[PDB]
RNA sequence: AUUA
């Protein structure tokens, strides 16, 4: 048995639930690289720049990571668009390992 | 927000008003309580954290590689760290950041310690020590505004046995949390002073951040006096909210000087080396490995 | 003290 935390927000999400608040929004110039998850915020024009671990849903729920944290530490960049779910587009999305930033938003791989 | 004050991150405290000898007053400002308007969607110790850290990019702050930082009061009632995020992002990538909290809370960090800030123990010495602490029983004032031991006796303590010489400190304190050995060791750094932030000048809060920890008293000073003197300071000097310097992030990060850390014995301190640590070009501590703990009482 |  596995507690299953990721389908469980996003079910929860699909059924109208408000998305977990309190991420941590950085004040940058939002004239960086625009990559996924930076050891500094690096948000463009078109992005917000959150502290990792208040984004990372094990960190936040206190659950074990499905693996160690790859956002604790580091600054993850949500197009502004999606800036009001920071948790839930970090389990939606997956980062270009090649080129660094989220698949559909700059890259694909 | 018109004064040329607003573009400041916020306003140290004079130096005329720190040799004044002012008799304790109630604190009353004028703009009390009023909220500060932030950027869209950044929290209030985002602000004020950034505010700080701007404020100490003005300062001979030393920084070495592999510089040592540890933040006390690092949770909130959000569960998460918004000043640790912040002091993570202005520190060079590598600067080892410890941070703890008396209550449980998600954090950027190296390591985190949760408990009693009474509790931690490090063999190890500082180059930065952070505190936001404050005790939510600071708000039942039923006497006189009294010099607050609790966290404070271990801050002054911690600062004593384990800030590297060289080393600076920024302690939060407002109206009644304040204690007089803290003003008192103030007078052990190279400079120190009282800093408001810009974002929250409608509150008592100031930042007593010593520069450059020299062991050893370079001025006497009587902490209840000087308690008095910042408490004059504020009802004497209304501060104007301002976000302004919020929006220029370029010049943000802390630049790593490469500052020289050395190992010598208080035998060794002479006036040339004072004058080293005076201007932020030398820490003086061991490089040995950072060990941290946190005591667990056990109960049956 | 953890703005609004
Ligand atoms: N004796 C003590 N030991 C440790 N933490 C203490 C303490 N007394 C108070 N605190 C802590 O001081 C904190 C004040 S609120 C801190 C907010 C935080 N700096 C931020 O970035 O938002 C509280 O989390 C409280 O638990
Ligand atoms: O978690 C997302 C967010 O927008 O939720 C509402 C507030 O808590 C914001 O600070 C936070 O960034
Ligand atoms: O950025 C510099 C700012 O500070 C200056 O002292 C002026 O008061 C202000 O007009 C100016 O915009
Ligand atoms: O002489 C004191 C000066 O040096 C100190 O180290 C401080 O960093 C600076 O703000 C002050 O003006
Ligand atoms: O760690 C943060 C917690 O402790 C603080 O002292 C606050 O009084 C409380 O509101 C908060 O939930
Ligand atoms: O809310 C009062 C003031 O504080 C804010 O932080 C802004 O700097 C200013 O535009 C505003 O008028
Ligand atoms: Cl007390
Ligand atoms: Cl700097
Ligand atoms: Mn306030
Ligand atoms: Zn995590």
């Amino acid at each position: 048995f596995a507690v299953d935390a990721a389908k469980a927000y996003k079910d929860y999400l699909a059924s109208g639930g408000q998305p977990i608040t309190n991420c941590v929004k950085m004040l940058c110039t939002h004239t960086g690289t625009g990559q996924a998850i930076t050891v500094t915020p690096e948000a463009n024009m078109d992005q917000e720049s959150f502290g990792g671990a208040s984004c990372c849903l094990y960190c936040r729920c206190h659950i074990d990571h499905p693996n160690f944290c790859d956002l604790k530490g580091k600054y993850v960049q949500i197009p502004t668009t999606c800036a009001n779910d920071p948790v839930g587009f970090t389990l939606k999305n997956t980062v270009c390992t090649v080129c660094g930033m989220w698949k559909g938003y700059g890259c694909s791989c | 927000s018109n004064s040329s004050q607003a573009w400041q991150p916020g306003v140290a405290m004079p130096n005329l008003y720190k040799m004044q000898r002012m008799l304790l007053e109630k604190c009353d400002l004028q703009n009390y309580g009023d909220s500060a308007t932030l950027p869209k969607g950044i929290m209030m110790n985002v602000a004020k954290y950034t505010q700080l850290c701007q404020y100490l990019n003005t300062l001979t702050l030393a920084v070495p590689y592999n510089m040592r930082v540890i933040h006390f009061g690092a949770g909130s009632d959000k569960g998460v760290a918004p000043g640790t995020a912040v002091l993570r992002q202005w520190l060079p990538t590598g600067t080892l950041l410890v941070d703890s909290d008396l209550n449980d809370f998600v954090s950027d960090a190296d390591s985190t310690l949760i408990g009693d800030c009474a509790t931690v123990h490090t063999a190890n010495k500082w180059d930065l020590i952070i505190s936001d602490m404050y005790d939510p029983k600071t708000k039942n004032v039923t006497k006189e505004n009294d010099s607050k031991e609790g966290f404070f006796t271990y801050i002054c303590g911690f600062i004593q046995q384990k800030l590297a010489l060289g080393g600076s400190v920024a302690i939060k304190i407002t109206e009644h949390s304040w204690n007089a050995d803290l003003y008192k060791l103030m007078g052990h750094f190279a400079w120190w002073t009282a800093f408001v932030t810009n974002v929250n000048a409608s509150s008592s809060e100031a930042f007593l951040i010593g520069c450059n920890y020299l062991g050893k008293p370079r001025e006497q000073i009587d902490g209840y006096v000087m308690h008095a003197n910042y408490i004059f300071w504020r009802n004497t000097n209304p501060i104007q909210l301002s976000s302004y310097s919020l929006f220029d992030m370029s010049k943000f990060p802390l630049k790593l000087r490469g500052t020289a850390v050395m190992s010598l014995k208080e035998g060794q301190i002479n006036d040339m080396i004072l004058s080293l640590l005076s201007k932020g070009r030398l820490i003086i501590r061991e490089n040995n490995r950072v060990v941290i703990s946190s005591d667990v009482l056990v109960n049956n």
